[PDB]
RNA sequence: GGUGUAGUGGUAGGAGAGCGUUCUAAGGGCGUUGAAGGUCGAUCGUGAGGACGGCUGGAGCGCUUAGAAGUGAGAAUGCCG
RNA sequence: UAUCCGGGAGUCAGACUGCGAGUGAUAAGAUCCGUAGUCGAAAGGGAAACAGCCCAGACCACCAGCUAAGGUCCCAAAAUA
RNA sequence: UAGUGAACCAGUACCGUGAGGGAAAGGUGAAAAGCACCCCGGAAGGGGAGUGAAAUAGAUCCUGAAACCGUGUGCCUACAACAAGUCAAAGCUCGUUAAUGAGUGAUGGCGUGCCUUUUGUAGAAUGAACCGGCGAGUUACGAUUGCAUGCGAGGUUAAGUC
């Protein structure tokens, strides 16, 4: 009732480099987290932007929640499912090729 | 039971002594003042536990070196560099860095490990008779007879 | 009749892995570092239950040794005059009497030194 | 040259430590307030330095 | 009798040893065939006589 | 007040008041025990018990009996595919004391 | 069952006695008022191991006696994931 | 305790130390025997570390005591006897 | 991972010039009642609202272990040389199958993994990247010995018929 989550399924991202621009927003206000996000040159900056702008809708739509409080009380990036794939290399072999996905979770609380 | 009493730091009190190092052996000296420095000497002694008193040297510049140990007692050290070997007799350490003698000796005989640096820490030699350790009341230590 | 692995196996395991609970990393993660460095824990501590009154032992002489040397005397001496004098209160306890009840130990050492006199 | 062992999750861990992105000039715009690199034009009003651009 | 409580006649039946099943039972590992040599391996062993 | 006894090839100070734990006592919960090997009686003064005080004993009070923590004995020598496991449960006795004489 | 005496390191290996797994028969039970399974716990036995409670789970499963084995894995540059 | 009768094995690479010989050079942690011990298959204490040396054979619990080899100024228990 | 290679569009996909070789892959729910409508988003995917007994049963759908990854934090950690434990232990934190409790742990003592093969291995000899599953003395017919049962100078049926 007083925090609203959003969250990314299944996104074409590195777990370990989305982890790093989630570090810089957690424990945030929206507005300080959007701000970082907009400025973030990494790719994942705009699919969190995504979520989080998300997340925010869901707090003032679903919630009727006050926008200027919310703060990004959680966020993490978990493991999604990966994709296989294969290049080859010199001599007639081949390397698998770990295609990654991230599931990304962000939670924003009124205080 | 699991009655044995085990010494906490901070609880003990530890004292001032101060040993005059003029015409003893140095190794004797040196056993005397570790185990004071250990704590060996009171009975509330814990292994583990810091629970000696504090110790000061004067007159280390006088200190005995038996038989030709002046002049043929080495102190080695390594650069940790090629060829790096240093040495310097023990006269001459007692004449120019007697403290640092004093110091070697009782490293040696103190327990090579946290507790034991910790516990050498609590050692002030002096060479002469005379230190800057007023404040702190220490007391005569006689070792004739623990010598 | 067939049997499959089930779930033995996997209870057997748990219960490795719990008594490796709190070890580094790995040692309480995967099984078969949990086991070697359980069985160098069972090891270690039946080696240590007989080191473990060796040590309490050395610490009492060495308590009782100090105590003595206060009242004028080494702890040889002092075991030896408490033999004589009958005395068969054993090492703790004269660790805790030093300790704690000095004037105790210092009865104590006194008739020791009186049948070394005798 | 191969790894001779497996590098352990902590000393995996010890070595990323430095491994963090950073986020530096970020301040006020004078124009919107909106925030915005320091030196950049701010790209909601396009204003820098009190001029649309 | 009842088929609840049959009881064979004491020393009648016996349980079968099964080898190779852990150190402790006597017969881990080598299976009680020691180490090597030629009787170690399978089918292994000379002629009779 | 207090003493020292002899009880389980073990010496134990004793105190009015205080539960000791010893070796098995082959003695009901509830019922009453004698201490007549006083090694030592301390206190305001001090009674040396050469090697015992004459005519000094300790009461006491069964509380209860009872195993301690299991202790496992597991022996295993490397690279001979050999172990043995063991466990064992010491009893003891709980015992209040009550008097001091 | 009690007292006493003596004994109780152990590889190859021999002997004995047991734990646990799946299934069969009989008897006696347990389960949408929650089985198996999973997970947690500071529980019991001399050992393999056995209970009990919380949570998850959603339909089968113990117990006693006897019987039959695809009956116990940590290693095989083992196989598959 | 020995025989005998029968069921089941494993073993046929040994090592060192002391002593008595050979080969060797009166060398080898060499080699080959005889003999005794230990290791092998033996944990524990001493020899700094150190399978084979010295003392000694772990069924377990104890924050009890006496000793063996070896030790008692400090590391480090015990005599600055 | 069993059972036919194949419970499923399998002798298929795939591999090979060809003969030939040859897989993986079962489970929503009682019933699709398979999430109308609204909100963020380009979508994907989510948050509400609903269906349902249950949606952390939402189609990667019963259960959902371990490796592996991540979040939060009760305790410890930047003078320390560590087969990572064990024994002793202050401090701090917490209150359990209520037990002479639990977690963590400054500090001190001791301490060179497991397996194989060896006279001898911490071994600078061998094997294991980790976790999970599978994976090795069995059966048939005979021989012989022990144990047990029935009968006993006797014992016993085989094929075959019902
Ligand atoms: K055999
Ligand atoms: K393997
Ligand atoms: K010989
Ligand atoms: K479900
Ligand atoms: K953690
Ligand atoms: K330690
Ligand atoms: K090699
Ligand atoms: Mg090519
Ligand atoms: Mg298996
Ligand atoms: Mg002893
Ligand atoms: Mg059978
Ligand atoms: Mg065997
Ligand atoms: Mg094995
Ligand atoms: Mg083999
Ligand atoms: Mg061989
Ligand atoms: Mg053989
Ligand atoms: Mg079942
Ligand atoms: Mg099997
Ligand atoms: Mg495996
Ligand atoms: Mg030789
Ligand atoms: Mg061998
Ligand atoms: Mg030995
Ligand atoms: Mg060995
Ligand atoms: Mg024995
Ligand atoms: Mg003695
Ligand atoms: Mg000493
Ligand atoms: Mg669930
Ligand atoms: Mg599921
Ligand atoms: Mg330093
Ligand atoms: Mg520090
Ligand atoms: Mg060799
Ligand atoms: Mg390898
Ligand atoms: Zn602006």
């Amino acid at each position: 009732i007083t925090s609203a989550k959003a969250t990314a399924k299944t996104v074409r991202t590195s777990p370990r480099k989305a982890r790093l621009v989630i570090d810089l927003i957690r424990g945030k206000s929206v507005a300080d987290a959007i701000s970082i996000l907009k400025f973030t040159p990494n790719k994942s900056a705009g699919i969190i932007e995504k979520v989080l702008m998300s997340a925010v809708a869901n707090a003032e739509n679903n919630f009727d929640l006050d926008v200027e409080s919310l703060v990004v009380s959680e966020a993490f990036v978990n493991e999604g499912p990966t994709m296989k794939r294969f290049r080859p290399r010199a001599k007639g072999s081949a390397s698998p090729i770990n295609k990654r996905t991230s599931h990304i979770t962000v939670v924003v609380t009124e205080k | 039971m699991r009655t044995t009493y085990m010494a906490k730091a901070g609880e003990v009190e530890r004292k001032w002594y101060v040993v005059d190092a003029t015409d003893v052996p140095l190794g004797r000296l040196s056993a005397v003042v570790a185990s004071v420095l250990r704590g060996k000497n009171k009975p509330t002694f814990t292994p583990h536990v810091d629970t000696g008193d504090f110790v000061i040297v004067i007159n280390a510049d006088k200190v005995k070196l038996t038989g030709k140990k002046a002049t043929d007692k080495i102190y080695y050290r390594h650069s940790m560099y090629p060829g790096g070997l240093k040495s310097v007799t023990a006269g001459e350490l007692r004449d120019k860095n007697s403290r640092r003698l004093i110091e070697t000796s009782v490293k040696g005989m103190l327990p090579k490990n946290t507790l034991g640096r910790k516990q050498f820490t609590k050692l002030n030699v002096y060479g002469g008779a005379e230190h800057p350790h007023a404040a702190q009341q220490p007391e005569v230590l006689d070792i004739t007879n623990l010598i | 009749a067939r049997v499959k692995g089930g779930t033995v196996t996997r209870k057997r395991r748990k219960k490795v892995l719990k008594l490796a609970k709190g070890y580094y990393g790995s040692k309480h993660t995967l099984f078969k570092s949990a086991k070697e460095q359980v069985m160098n824990s069972y090891y270690y501590a039946f080696r240590d239950r007989r080191q473990k009154k060796r040590d309490f032992r050395k610490l009492w002489i060495a308590r009782i040794n100090a105590a003595a040397r206060m009242n004028g005397l080494s702890y040889s001496k002092l075991m030896h005059g408490l033999k004589l004098a009958e005395i068969d209160i054993n090492r703790k306890m004269l660790a805790d009497l030093a300790v704690n009840d000095a004037a105790a130990f210092t009865a104590l050492a006194e008739q020791a030194k009186d049948a070394l006199s005798k | 040259a191969v790894p001779a062992r497996r590098t352990s999750k902590a000393k995996k861990a010890k070595r990323r430590t430095h491994y963090k992105l950073t986020i530096k000039g970020l301040n006020a715009c004078s124009n919107c307030g909106e925030m915005k690199k320091s030196h950049h034009v701010c790209p909601a009003c396009g204003h820098y330095d009190g001029k649309d651009v | 009798m009842k088929l609840h409580e049959l009881k064979p006649a004491e020393g009648s039946r016996q349980v079968r040893n099964r080898v190779g099943r852990g150190t402790s039972s006597g017969n881990g590992k080598t299976a009680g065939r020691g180490q090597k040599g030629q009787k170690a391996r399978s089918g292994g062993g000379v002629r009779l006589g | 007040m207090y003493a020292i006894i002899k009880t389980g090839g073990k010496q134990v100070k004793v105190e009015v008041g205080q539960a000791i734990y010893v070796e098995k006592l082959n003695v009901e919960a509830g019922e009453k025990v004698v201490f007549d090997e006083v090694i030592l009686v301390g206190g305001e003064s001090t009674k040396v018990g050469a090697p015992t005080v004459a005519g000094a004993t300790v009461e006491g009070t069964v509380e209860k009996h009872g195993k301690q923590k299991k202790v496992v004995t597991f022996q295993y020598k490397p690279k001979k595919h050999s172990h043995r496991k063991q466990g064992h449960r010491q009893p003891y006795t709980k015992v209040m004391i009550e008097a001091i004489n």
